[PDB]
């Protein structure tokens, strides 16, 4: 009756709202050729095309969350996932809580235990008399020497398969049909606020998930200026992630060459002992160029003031204290796992512009009994390895807490964090969100029908 | 492939067609790969399922009989299509959505397949 | 829904819309929430190809040309649709419906399409 | 059911329509009966798909506008059906598929359903 | 019933009120929560007071 | 093995039972004891 326009259905109007999925992995199809048993996350993982797109929305502007992020706890709940599968096929390592009879090591105050122990053959009749070499992280004493496994009484344990590897592969995250993948694209984004160049990816960039401790090892570099992120900055009970320029050299050996026993614990199974050390007599260390680090610091030093003002005093220190993994710096070299002291480079003290060799260098601890993300019921046993163990990494950002203590108006001091593997994800997954596409939609016109 | 989006709805209508379309014998990580697909052909059919029952039949763009009402967001027409676009467009309908959403299946394909059947009839 | 089924087949064409429609990480019970809804969308698809194949190609009330035998359900038209339900229609129709559902088919969208494309050619 | 296979294409068009079709809570071999018939519902729907889009919206036999280009494939009308087969057909023509294939969603149901839209205004 | 004047075959009831009912345990207990690791705990029935 | 005895009335119902058992370690024993209702347990 009363004109003019009709309603007209539309499909696929560039329309949608942000929402959460379920996501998979992929690994670049090369991953795959790299072999070496399931490296890692990637065995049936979904290969990578060869040409990823990524779509640049003109005249858009949309606003991100880094901290609000559901990527990044389907990652944290993966690689806990992914862990866990990858020690069921394992060899279970539960009757290594026999008694351990250990002696000092032939300097740097025997950090390193010989221990003799009664052990199942193949055969259920007689017992097997063989030693074993154990750090003194791995085990505990209970009142010679009598020593014990030290996750025996907190919970179970099993052994890694040497076969796999905790290699880190990039895996590119996607999402399914009828969803989309927003990336910011700015030079200069610390995860909150507008964001006013997007663009959209059916994957992610390669991401290399690189589990450490109060260093950003093997990530993404930063555009232009550093970067400085805080869920909630004035306040010191949020962490503060830095993102790096250039990436700094780091290395971390084991020097002592080793051998494996490979004892027999039958049928079918064989455990690797950690046998004799054959070469240097050295506690594992971790280098640091003293130009790098300094030069970042004093860039870093600099961009804290653009938010605790111009002129202040930024005092750096070591851990304050807690958990062996809060406390040190810890990940992955080769299988082996590594807990640094960190205390030597975050010993400064700053002015307004600059502070008051050709090496440095960091005392590295060894535990092969570990359990990370505050497990109970699985400890993992890292296999030996033979031979020495090098191993070259970036280190591309730090975990930070801010002191409590104030005297806000007076001076500043800042720690390395740890604890949450989130915020190491959060690291590489502040430009990406998800959103459902929701194509349906309604338009008046002229047509009708006939 | 949303390319028009920050674009306006006049602009947006050329590119609409890019938008339509873009051993696994594991005990786990296959589900993952699967629970995700899965829905998505969930979520796939249940939008084709209302192209259907609608006055559409068909994919892409499709009209109906159904009257265009005045509190509708009362507009101009070079207001809609020359000088808006789609996601400020949404925002605004996203309270009579749901009632269009009824005169397409109940006063067209329910009224008018019948409607169809009595002037087949003859 | 359903409301009809005790109604006449004449009253039944009213409400005929309403019956068209209504972690995920265990181990068990995941295959139990999963094997149900699987063969539902494998039981819809079942009865979507029939439509298309057939004369319809359309949901809810489509038409054919196939002419209704004598010998089916021989009746009077308001004996049909006026007098009698579905349930007791379905009940007479079940020694002729496989019959049926060849003319459809067959008689129908293959030799009308082939009709069709000999009268689209001219 | 593929009787034509080694017929020529002329003759192949009448038997066209046999074509178009023919516990389970184990822990293992239910993947195995599970991931073969899965993969074909996506087989299936992704040739449904291009049927929609393109200039057919239905099974079977459909046309199109799209104008048969005489650098494929140049032959004589009864040098295809008559003395050719199919899989022989298909053969030549792998060259041109790809690029026929953007005729009919581009050049079509692109351009032709809004060529419909503003046909449907007056 | 299933088959009523067949002896074989149990007999349902429906009640039409409620019947209150009480079952306790008048034995206030302890549990032991001993250790048969690695990782594993029993839980003993103690003595009961 | 369950060594057993009868509780401090009603004909003993409850059984105070000493055993060996297996610790974290899977060297040394361990001697403890438990409770078992009659019905739990059958003497051999
Ligand atoms: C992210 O991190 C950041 C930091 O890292 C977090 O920021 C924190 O945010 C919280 C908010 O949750 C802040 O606490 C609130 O502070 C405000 C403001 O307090 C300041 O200013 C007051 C007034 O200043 C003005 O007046 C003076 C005098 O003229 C003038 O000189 C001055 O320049 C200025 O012009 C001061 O009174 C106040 O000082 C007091 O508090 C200090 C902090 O504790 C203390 O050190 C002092 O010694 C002094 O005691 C301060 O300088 C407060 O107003 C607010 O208080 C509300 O909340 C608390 C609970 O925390 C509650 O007990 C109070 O009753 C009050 O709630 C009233 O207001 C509500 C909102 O209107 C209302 O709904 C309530 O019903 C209630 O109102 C009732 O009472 C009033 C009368 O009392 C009545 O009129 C009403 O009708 C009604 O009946 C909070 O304390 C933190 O300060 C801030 N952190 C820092 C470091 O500053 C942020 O939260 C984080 N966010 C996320 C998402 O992570
Ligand atoms: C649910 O539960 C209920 C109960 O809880 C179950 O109910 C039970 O059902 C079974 C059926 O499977 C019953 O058994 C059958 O009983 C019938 C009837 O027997 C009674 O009546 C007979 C005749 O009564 C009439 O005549 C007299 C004389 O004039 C008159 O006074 C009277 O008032 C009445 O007018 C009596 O002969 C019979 O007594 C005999 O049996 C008693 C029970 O054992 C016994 O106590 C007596 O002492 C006496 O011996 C009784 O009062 C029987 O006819 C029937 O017998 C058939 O089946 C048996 C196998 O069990 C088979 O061996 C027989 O040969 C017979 O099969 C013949 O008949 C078939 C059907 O026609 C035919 O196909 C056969 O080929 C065969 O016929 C052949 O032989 C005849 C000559 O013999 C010949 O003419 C034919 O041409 C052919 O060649 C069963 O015994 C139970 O009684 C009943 N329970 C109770 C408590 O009653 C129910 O099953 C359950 N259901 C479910 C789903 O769970
Ligand atoms: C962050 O990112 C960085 C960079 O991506 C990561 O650094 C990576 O670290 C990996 C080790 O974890 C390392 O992998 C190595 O690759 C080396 C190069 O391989 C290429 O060259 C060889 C030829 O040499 C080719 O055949 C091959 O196909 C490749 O093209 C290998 O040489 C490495 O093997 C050695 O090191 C590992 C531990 O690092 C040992 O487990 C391994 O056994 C090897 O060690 C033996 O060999 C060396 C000499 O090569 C001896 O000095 C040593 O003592 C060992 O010898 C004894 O042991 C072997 C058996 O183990 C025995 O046969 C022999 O007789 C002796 O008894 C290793 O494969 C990546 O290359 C490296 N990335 C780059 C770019 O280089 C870093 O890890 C990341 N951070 C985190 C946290 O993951
Ligand atoms: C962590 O470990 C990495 C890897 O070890 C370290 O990075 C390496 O750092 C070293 C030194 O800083 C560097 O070595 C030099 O590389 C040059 C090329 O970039 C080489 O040309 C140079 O070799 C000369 O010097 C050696 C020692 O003096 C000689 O043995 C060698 O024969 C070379 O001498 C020649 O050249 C001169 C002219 O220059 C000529 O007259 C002579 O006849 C002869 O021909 C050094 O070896 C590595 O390149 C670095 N590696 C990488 C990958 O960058 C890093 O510093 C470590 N970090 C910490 C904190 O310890
Ligand atoms: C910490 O960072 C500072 C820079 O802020 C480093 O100072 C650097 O010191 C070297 C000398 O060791 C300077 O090189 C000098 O260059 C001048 C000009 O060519 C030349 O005249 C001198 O003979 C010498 O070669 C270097 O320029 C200077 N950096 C800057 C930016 O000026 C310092 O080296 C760092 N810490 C350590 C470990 O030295
Ligand atoms: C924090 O870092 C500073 C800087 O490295 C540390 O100062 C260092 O202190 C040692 C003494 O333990 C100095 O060694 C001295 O060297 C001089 C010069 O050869 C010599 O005369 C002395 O006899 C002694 O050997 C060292 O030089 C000095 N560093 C520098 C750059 O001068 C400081 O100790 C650190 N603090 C903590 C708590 O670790
Ligand atoms: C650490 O950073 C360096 C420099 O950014 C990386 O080396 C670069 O690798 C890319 C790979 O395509 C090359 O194009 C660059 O030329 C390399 N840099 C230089 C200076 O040549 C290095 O790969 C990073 N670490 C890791 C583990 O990847
Ligand atoms: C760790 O202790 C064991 C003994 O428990 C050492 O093994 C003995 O080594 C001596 C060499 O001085 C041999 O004579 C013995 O026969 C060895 N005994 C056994 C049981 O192997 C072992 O050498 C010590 N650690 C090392 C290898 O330095
Ligand atoms: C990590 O490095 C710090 C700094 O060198 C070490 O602190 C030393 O602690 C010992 C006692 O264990 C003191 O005798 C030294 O005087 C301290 N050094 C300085 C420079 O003050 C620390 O021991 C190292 N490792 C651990 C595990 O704490
Ligand atoms: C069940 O028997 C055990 C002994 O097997 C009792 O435990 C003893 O209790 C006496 C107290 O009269 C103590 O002096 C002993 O040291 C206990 N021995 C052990 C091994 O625990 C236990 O008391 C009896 N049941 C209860 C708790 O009444
Ligand atoms: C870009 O988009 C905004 C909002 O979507 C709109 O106001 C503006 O007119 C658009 N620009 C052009 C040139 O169409
Ligand atoms: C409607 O659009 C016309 C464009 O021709 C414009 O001149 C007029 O002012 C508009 N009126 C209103 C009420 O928007
Ligand atoms: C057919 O229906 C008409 C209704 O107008 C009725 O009068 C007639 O008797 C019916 N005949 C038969 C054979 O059912
Ligand atoms: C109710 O249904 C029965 C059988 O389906 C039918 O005989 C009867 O006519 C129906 N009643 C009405 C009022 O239509
Ligand atoms: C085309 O077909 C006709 C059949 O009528 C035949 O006579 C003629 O020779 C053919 N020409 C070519 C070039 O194939
Ligand atoms: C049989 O097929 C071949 C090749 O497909 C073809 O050349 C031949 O003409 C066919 N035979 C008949 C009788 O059509």
């Amino acid at each position: 009756r009363a004109e003019n326009l009709w309603v007209t259905v539309y499909y696929g109007v560039p329309v949608w709202k942000d929402a959460e999925t379920t996501l998979f992995c992929a690994s670049d199809a090369k991953a795959y050729e790299t072999e070496k048993h399931n490296v890692w996350a990637t065995h049936a993982c979904v290969p990578t095309d060869p040409n990823p797109q990524e779509i640049h929305l003109e005249n858009v502007t949309e606003e991100f969350n880094m901290w609000k992020n559901n990527m990044v706890e389907q990652m944290h709940t993966d690689i806990i996932s992914l862990w866990d599968q990858s020690l069921k096929p394992c060899v279970k390592l539960t009757p290594l809580c026999v008694t351990l009879q250990c002696t000092n090591v032939t300097d740097m105050r025997g950090e390193l235990k010989n221990c003799s122990f009664n052990m199942t053959t193949e055969l259920r009749d007689k017992k097997q008399k063989v030693y074993s070499l154990f750090y003194r992280l791995d085990v505990v004493q209970i009142n010679n020497k009598e020593y014990r496994l030290i996750n025996c009484n907190t919970s179970a344990i099993t052994q890694a398969c040497p076969k796999v590897s905790f290699e880190p592969i990039p895996i590119h995250y996607c999402a399914p049909a009828g969803f989309a993948i927003l990336k910011c694209k700015d030079k200069k984004f610390n995860g909150t606020g507008p964001c006013p160049s997007v663009s959209t990816v059916q994957c992610t960039h390669g991401i290399k998930p690189v589990v450490s401790t109060q260093l950003l090892l093997n990530g993404s570099l930063a555009e232009e200026e550093v970067m400085i992120r805080s869920e909630n900055i004035t306040n010191n009970a949020k962490n503060i992630l830095v993102q790096f320029n250039t990436p700094v050299q780091i290395n971390c050996t084991r020097p002592n060459n080793n051998t494996r026993k490979s004892i027999r614990i039958g049928p079918g199974q064989a455990f690797y002992a950690t046998g004799d050390i054959i070469g240097d007599i050295r506690q594992a260390h971790c280098n640091v160029s003293k130009a790098t680090w300094n030069e970042t610091l004093g860039k870093v030093v600099k961009q804290l003031r653009k938010h605790f003002g111009n002129n202040t005093i930024i005092r750096f220190a070591n851990s304050s204290g807690g958990d062996l993994e809060v406390t040190t710096h810890s990940f992955n070299c080769g299988g082996e796992f590594f807990y640094c002291n960190t205390s030597g480079l975050f010993n400064s003290t700053w002015i307004s512009n600059t502070s008051v060799n050709d090496s440095i260098t960091l005392p590295c601890r060894i535990k092969q009994i570990i359990n990370m993300w505050q497990r109970i019921g699985q400890a993992m046993y890292a296999p030996p390895i033979q031979g020495v163990i090098r191993c070259v990494s970036n280190i591309t950002g730090l975990i930070l807490t801010r002191d409590g203590g104030s005297t806000n108006s007076t001076t500043e001091t800042f720690r390395p964090g740890g604890g949450d593997m989130r915020d190491n994800w959060r690291s590489e997954l502040y430009k990406y969100k998800v959103v459902k596409i929701e194509p349906l939609g309604v338009a008046p016109t002229r047509c009708k029908r006939r | 492939f949303l390319g028009a989006a920050g674009s306006t709805m006049g602009a947006a209508s050329m590119t609409l067609t890019v938008q339509a379309r873009n051993l696994l014998k594991l005990t786990v990580w296959g589900i993952k790969q699967l629970q995700a697909r899965v829905l998505a052909v969930e979520r796939y059919l249940r939008d084709q399922q209302l192209l259907g029952i609608w006055g559409c039949s068909g994919k892409l763009i499709c009209c109906t009989n159904v009257p265009w009402n005045s509190s509708w967001s009362n507009r101009n027409l070079s207001e809609i299509w020359d000088n808006m676009t789609w996601l400020q467009w949404d925002k605004e309908i996203s309270n009579y959505t749901q009632i269009i959403y009824g005169l397409l299946e109940e006063s067209q394909n329910q009224q008018e397949k019948n409607e169809q059947d009595l002037l087949a009839l003859d």
